[PDB]
């Protein structure tokens, strides 16, 4: 049922607006400004297509985890699909994220919200830390440390 | 084809004074294809002013003139011997080239 | 340059044919096009027929459709002009001159007097 | 094509297009600029390609230029002295002759315009102080003319179709550069490489290592590259320092 994600720093066609769709059979992801939509629909948003510079296409329950990242405008989405369920309504477990694609859009990016089709999500945050990491054999992160939460630590 | 017309048949127009010159067609022709030729009398034509607005070698910036559409003008300064003359309105836009019907410019004593 | 030097004309017979010969040199001839004028003794100026020396195109007014021939030759840089069955009307001197080539047009001939005789 | 007084302009972005054979063609009579030699155009690279395209009369080439005068470079298209593009402009005798009249311009401005700016509209300009509408009349004129493009007309009356290419220079995240040039490989040889960015020296040997889909290149301790996969076959391989004692 969760669909997409649409981003920006204004939420108007005034200021750059980047998107991304699932259309359950190919991702779509555009930069093109969008004006403001406060009730996104669905069914089988759209308001402008002011300076369309950019396009590209792309193809226990579950429980899919991202990371967005944003460096001197690049744009890096980490995905990890099946992790493990130790018990329900409670992530316990270790995992490890991959790195999807970049992208090199200069978007610059201050707020967002999160699209669902009308008829449960966790969101975190990040911290410039310290970690330790213990690569296994193959190259898989196995196990992982921090350094600032306890002295043992 | 569009026929060039000149208003005026004859200029009898004494010495000193400053007039003007209509060349007329049924349609606009164009821009900047036009231009004018001066048959001597026994001698070949020699073009002066060319894309309506620019001129040729020779001119002493004496000789002007401007306008578009279906009628044009070319303008004066002040008469002197030299300007015992003829001009010639021409058209390259359509197939068909024609030329002007003439002014026999004479000065008056 | 020589400034195209036309074949010299002379009287004729209502019903023959003369034939112009702008032969000249001084500059290239393979991207200049030719034009033939006529004036008949204080008449308006009339464009007889032009060749487009880039193909070596013939293309030129109806006043008179199928009586109006030019060839060129860029080999020995001659522009030959003919009617054919001239009348008594046709009596008129000739120039040959540059027509659609570049902006500059100038470079008129010396001109020819093509005229008919009777007598 | 477009004609001159509604210039077509079309955006290209995210691509590698070799410009050498643009140069090294024989179609295209004109080849300025010089921003950029042609030699170096493939050697750089560069953001936000910009294209435009139109059909005008050959005499008045010289004049899409930068810092040039005239009825096209004032009234139908300007060109700012501080340009970073090429201009390319060839004949097309053949492909817009009869003659054929569908082509306009502008004639008459109120000024100059903006760099890279697009004059389109359609009013009654009048040469005078009296206010005329609606139809043309006395010292009233039609801002737009057109092109006797006759088949058969010599040097400067035959339409020549021009395209003026712009660029930024990566002002932002590169996005189009140029082609890459490749070669073959070697092995049990002291070699100096250049994988893709990542320079050294040594010896290229065969490896049984396995690494998964997504990584380039690996090591061991202390920043010592070790293990790198070539990026045509996807094989990892294995580096070993040239002997010396
Ligand atoms: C995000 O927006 C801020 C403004 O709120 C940008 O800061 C300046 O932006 C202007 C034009 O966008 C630049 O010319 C300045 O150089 C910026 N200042 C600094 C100190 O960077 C900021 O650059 C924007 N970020 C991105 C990635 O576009
Ligand atoms: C590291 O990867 C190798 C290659 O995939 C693994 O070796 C095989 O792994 C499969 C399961 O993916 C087993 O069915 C085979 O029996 C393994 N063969 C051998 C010779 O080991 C290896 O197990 C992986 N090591 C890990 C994940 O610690
Ligand atoms: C680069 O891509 C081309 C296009 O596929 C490869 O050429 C062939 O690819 C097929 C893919 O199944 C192979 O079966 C053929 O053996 C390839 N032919 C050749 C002559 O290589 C090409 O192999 C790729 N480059 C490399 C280094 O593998
Ligand atoms: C989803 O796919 C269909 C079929 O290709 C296409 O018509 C439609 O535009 C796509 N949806 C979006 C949002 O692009
Ligand atoms: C691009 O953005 C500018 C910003 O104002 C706008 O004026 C223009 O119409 C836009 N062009 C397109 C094609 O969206």
């Amino acid at each position: 049922i969760i669909r997409g994600w649409i981003f920006g720093t204004t939420l108007d066609s005034k200021t750059q607006s980047l998107l991304i769709v699932n259309n359950a059979t190919n991702v779509v992801i555009k930069v093109c400004e969008f004006q403001f939509c406060n009730d996104p629909f669905l069914g089988v948003v759209y308001s402008s297509a002011n300076n369309c510079t950019f396009e590209y296409v792309s193809q226990f329950k579950n429980l899919r985890e991202f990371v967005f990242k944003n460096i001197d405008g690049y744009f890096k989405i980490y995905s990890k699909h099946t992790p493990i369920n130790l018990v329900r309504d409670l992530p316990q477990g270790f995992s490890a994220l991959e790195p999807l694609v970049d992208l090199p859009i200069g978007i610059n990016i201050t707020r967002f919200q999160t699209l669902l089709a009308l008829h449960a999500y966790y969101v975190g945050y990040l911290q410039p830390r310290t970690f330790l990491l213990k690569y296994n054999e193959n190259g898989t992160i196995t196990d992982a440390v921090d350094c600032a939460l306890d002295p043992l630590s | 084809q569009i026929v060039l017309t000149q208003s005026p048949a004859i200029m009898s127009v004494s010495l000193g004074e400053r007039v003007t010159m209509t060349c007329t067609a049924s349609s606009s022709v164009s821009s900047s294809y036009l231009h004018w030729y001066q048959q001597k009398p026994g001698s070949s034509p020699k073009l002066w002013i060319y894309s309506t607005s620019n001129l040729a070698s020779g001119v002493p910036a004496r000789f002007s003139g401007s306008g578009s559409g279906t009628s044009y003008s070319l303008t004066i300064s002040s008469m002197e011997a030299e300007d015992a003359a003829t001009y010639y309105c021409h058209q390259y836009h359509r197939s068909p080239y024609t030329f002007g019907g003439g002014t026999k410019l004479e000065i008056k004593r | 340059e020589v400034q195209l030097e036309e074949s010299g004309g002379g009287l004729v017979k209502p019903g023959g044919s003369l034939k112009l010969s702008c032969a000249a040199s001084g500059f290239t001839f393979s991207s200049y096009t030719m034009s033939w004028v006529r004036q008949s003794p204080e008449k308006r100026l009339e464009w007889v027929a032009e060749i487009s020396s880039g193909g070596t195109y013939t293309n030129y007014p109806d006043t008179a459709t199928g009586r109006f021939t030019i060839s060129r030759d860029n080999a020995k840089n001659t522009l030959y002009l003919e009617m054919s069955s001239l009348r008594s009307e046709d009596t008129a001197m000739y120039y040959c001159a540059n027509f659609g080539n570049y902006e500059e047009i100038a470079y008129w001939g010396q001109g020819t007097l093509v005229t008919v005789s009777a007598a | 094509f477009a004609s001159v007084y509604a210039w077509n302009r079309k955006r290209i972005s995210n691509c590698v297009a070799d410009y050498s054979v643009l140069y090294n063609s024989a179609s295209f009579s004109t080849f300025k600029c010089y921003g950029v030699s042609p030699t170096k155009l493939n050697d750089l690279c560069f953001t936000n390609v910009y294209a435009d395209s139109f059909v005008i009369r050959g005499d008045e080439v010289r004049q899409i230029a930068p810092g040039q005068t005239g009825k096209i470079a004032d009234y139908n298209y300007k060109l700012p002295d501080d340009f970073t593009g090429c201009v390319i402009a060839w004949n097309s005798n053949n492909l817009d002759s009869k003659g054929n009249y569908n082509y306009l311009y502008r004639l008459f401005r109120k000024s100059n315009l903006k760099p890279f700016e697009r004059d389109i509209s359609t009013e009654i300009y009048q040469a005078g102080s009296t206010p005329c509408n609606g139809v043309e009349g006395f010292n009233c004129y039609f801002p737009l003319q057109s092109y006797g493009f006759q088949p058969t007309n010599g040097v400067g009356y035959q339409p020549y179709r021009v395209v003026v290419l712009s660029f930024e220079l990566l002002h932002a995240p590169a996005t189009v550069c140029g082609p890459k040039k490749s070669t073959n490989l070697v092995k049990n040889k002291c070699v100096n490489f250049n994988f893709n960015g990542l320079t050294g020296t040594g010896v290229l040997t065969e490896s049984n290592k396995k690494f998964l889909p997504f990584q380039q290149f690996g090591r061991d301790i202390a920043d010592t590259t070790d293990a790198v996969r070539d990026p045509q076959t996807l094989e990892i391989l294995d580096i070993t320092p040239c002997s010396f004692g």
